């Protein structure tokens, strides 16, 4: 699994960052670190995919990086409706396709 | 034994002496064509045995399981009691079957290796 | 645009056998590879099992390759998971998703492109 | 389909159809001279493909990477909205290139082969 | 270097020009009789290769010792101070032996895999 | 019908060396595989190791990949197993026996089809 | 190993069964689970081949099956002779070719 | 006759990366395959990289297959090797050397023929 | 890593035995226990390679040899100058290539 954070918080209207840290065999090795957006009771919604992509539908506020083996998830502009769990997931290989970390609670 | 002489073994003991026989495949008009045919055919054999992916092989296991109707009878009959004539002419009429089947399994398998090798 | 809906059982006892599926329309079927990821009651995801665009190919985590089994139907746009034995550890939510592998002609996805809305598996 | 039908579809679709076209290659002196040149061509083929490591098959992956001049379209374009007959119009200038790359890239494999084998 | 430029260099060095020897392999009575000889020739090799497990390398491995009375030179001598002229003529009379080793090995070799296939 | 007869030595110390041997008798010895199986004193049966028909192929269990080499001879209707080492868990009456492998040409075995009388191995 | 009861024994003339459970892959992935049956001082005879085969010279009272990873040996009609260890035996791949149970006294 | 001389960095911390080289010359560089051994600094010899004469082909111990890359330059006479994270436990002198690997038309080695004086890497 | 005696001394003249021990996957299996000098605060030099072979400008007094998994190192006609921490080498298969063993303080 991939170490994140338990839970991220701030203001409305501010900035925040979740990260997501692996090791070199996944995050480092590979640049494809997407990132979910779970609502409670809800199935997940794809937020960043590769590792600073976004899929068509989603705004702007929403953005990523990788720099050595972390990557990170960044939320601008904090809206009450962004209360969610958020995972990240890292391709790790062709013996382990995926991992992903654990959930943070914004 | 020499060229042809496992023609009436079984089919088992003449499947060891298949260098034998492939090595005599190779070995004016009128003769100009003759030969020309015997490069074209020999020609078409290998690029059967490349299609089905035994390019290399003069024995090659694949991946079409036996049909039964072709032949219902046992390996031990088979290897053991047969000739490869005697075989050759029980499933002549499943011949061509055998064949198009082999074909779509290596396009199937040339697939899944080029999806497997484009995983990171 | 994308509706992928699961179908499954409800209480299995240890050492049982269950079957899901995956209805999805709104999208050309056969274009895209599919998997299972799974999310316990209480914690977070984790991927279970993947299957290439022509269903030739099937991948596992090592838990569960000797257990599950993945297959689809392009005819029926139908993902299936057979599961046999199904210990306490698997009671979970069974999400099929569409993506995560892309067969050489296609880019990359590596992502899980839509999600379904999952089949509550209690052992 | 048959013989060259798919000569019109997507050069992802008319990849399937690559048995039809290499079986129809095989199928007094100007014909002969035309059956001669007929399995010259055919043979010089083989050896290319031999020299590339592709002696066995159809689709074929290497070690060379896209060089981007050669032609910067992304897969989605040249896969499912080009024939091959557009490609190949396309890329002509470099065929040549590519072919040099891909023997150089065969000769350092099979010497890094032998080296691998050589250690004990 | 170009076509056999390397047939007075060492036997080391003038291994890495093979694909330039191979490529000029294949590049009215009496003309066609030689072309079609060439072609006959030409696949008389590919076969031999064949039969050794060689069928798509330049440059292959196989599983026979040297035996030593064939030539006791070490390897400094035989890949850094000789031509492969002067190796061709000093083991000519060895060669047929050698073949024929070749084929015992492959013939074993294929045996042997299709026993480990047939496991379950 | 079948004659298996083990021949073998007595007391070794350990990081020495014991060559069994087995002659066989009343069938083509060429024509099946063999193996050797041990049984500990006190305890059941384990399979040590296998042989082809043909004696091209060996196999063996992997506590005794590093010590026991098998091998046949089958103008002299003898196998033959050399074992190097031989701590105190080897202790143990050896048989030698028919069957377990088949050649892709013959029908399945995984089994073992006759048995000798068994050599006692004492470390 | 495989997994075998310590004793099975009953009266002469009844009907007994001697389990052996193994694993998925080897008693439940393969149909070859022979049993053996060796006198005290004795080699192991055979008396199950596959799943439910039988030798030539074994009599009608022994037989056998195999539900999921559980195989099992039947001796109906128990004769005062058939006092002997018995063995089970699967196949389980390449890597591990042989897995024999512990003995089972009758 | 062989002159190899170490160049190299000082203090380094952890998760860091740092680069050696090897200057070589008194022999043909191109000839020979080389490597990289490690001491720590009151501790034995132990091996860590190889790299042939060609440089297509690089071989690690594992403690190291994720960490440090081997490479080298046969018209600069120059070997090289980039380290990454660097623990505590990769405090050592780094010595280049020659021999260890044969490229098949060539006598064995499997001995380190040639030594230089070695860099040292502090963590 | 193989084990060799913390440490090995006589007198000047005599003939001292530096012993190897290892495995059978290393010293055991292949014919490569090469031996170096390193004296303190110096690059090892090389002494013994293959089994028994030695290099060029080595003297007489260095040998060596190999029985079952144990090879050594024979220095006869000690000297004042050969104070020395020794190592042998063994070639170890593909996976892993070399192994040392602990320094030996003449
Ligand atoms: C011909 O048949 C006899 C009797 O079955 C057999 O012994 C002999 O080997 C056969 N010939 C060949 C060449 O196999
Ligand atoms: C055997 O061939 C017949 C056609 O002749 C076919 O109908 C049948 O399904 C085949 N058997 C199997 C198991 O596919
Ligand atoms: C093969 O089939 C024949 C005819 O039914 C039968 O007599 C023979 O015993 C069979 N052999 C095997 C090994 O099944
Ligand atoms: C093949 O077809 C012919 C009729 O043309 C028939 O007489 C023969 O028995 C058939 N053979 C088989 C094996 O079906
Ligand atoms: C010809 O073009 C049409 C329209 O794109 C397409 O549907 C059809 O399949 C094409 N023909 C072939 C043989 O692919
Ligand atoms: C692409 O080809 C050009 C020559 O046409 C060459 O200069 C360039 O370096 C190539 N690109 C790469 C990445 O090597
Ligand atoms: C391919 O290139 C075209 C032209 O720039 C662009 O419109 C299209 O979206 C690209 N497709 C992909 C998958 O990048
Ligand atoms: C190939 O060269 C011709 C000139 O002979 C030029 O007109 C054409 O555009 C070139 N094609 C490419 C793809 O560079
Ligand atoms: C011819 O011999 C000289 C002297 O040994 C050598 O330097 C030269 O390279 C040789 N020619 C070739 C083509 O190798
Ligand atoms: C070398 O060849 C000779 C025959 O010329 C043969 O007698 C000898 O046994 C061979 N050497 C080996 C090691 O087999
Ligand atoms: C090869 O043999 C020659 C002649 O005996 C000898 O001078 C030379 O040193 C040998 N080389 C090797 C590497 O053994
Ligand atoms: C080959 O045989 C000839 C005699 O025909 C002899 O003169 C020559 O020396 C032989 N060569 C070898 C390498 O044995």
């Amino acid at each position: 699994a991939l170490t994140q954070p338990p839970s991220v918080s701030g203001s409305p209207g501010q900035s925040v960052t979740i990260s997501c840290t692996g090791t070199s065999s996944d995050i480092g090795s590979y640049n494809y670190v997407s990132w979910y957006q779970q609502h409670p009771g809800k199935a997940p919604k794809l937020m960043i995919y590769d590792v600073t992509q976004r899929p068509s539908g989603v705004s702007d506020r929403f953005s990523g990086s990788k720099s050595g083996n972390t990557a990170s998830l960044t939320i601008s502009g904090l809206q009450a409706d962004d209360e969610a769990d958020y995972y990240c997931s890292a391709y790790a290989g062709r013996q382990t396709f995926y991992i992903f970390g654990g959930g943070t609670r914004l | 034994d020499g060229f042809l002489g496992a023609a009436g073994s079984t089919m088992g003991a003449a499947s060891m002496t298949l260098t034998v026989q492939a090595r005599n495949l190779l070995s004016g008009i009128k003769q100009l064509q003759a030969r020309v045919l015997a490069v074209e055919h020999y020609l078409r054999d290998q690029q059967l045995l490349g299609i089905w992916g035994c390019s290399g092989k003069l024995i090659c296991c694949t991946n079409v399981p036996w049909n039964s109707s072709w032949s219902n009878r046992n390996l031990s009959e088979i290897w053991d009691n047969m000739t490869w004539l005697q075989w050759d002419k029980e499933i002549s009429n499943y011949t061509q079957i055998i064949y198009g089947l082999l074909e779509e399994s290596q396009n199937q398998q040339e697939k899944n290796e080029q999806d497997l090798l484009a995983l990171d | 645009e994308v509706q992928l809906v699961e179908t499954g059982g409800g209480l299995v006892q240890p050492g049982g056998s269950l079957k899901l599926s995956c209805r999805a329309s709104g999208y050309t079927f056969s274009s895209f590879a599919m998997s299972w990821v799974r999310q316990a009651p209480g914690k977070g995801l984790e991927w279970v099992s993947l299957i290439n665009d022509r269903g030739g190919l099937t991948f596992y985590v090592d838990s569960v390759k000797g257990r599950f089994t993945i297959s689809r139907d392009n005819s029926k746009n139908t993902l299936s998971l057979q599961m046999h034995s199904l210990r306490d550890g698997d009671t979970a939510v069974y999400y099929c998703a569409t993506g995560g592998m892309s067969s050489a002609l296609q880019s990359s996805k590596y992502y899980f492109d839509f999600w379904g809305q999952g089949a509550l598996v209690t052992v």
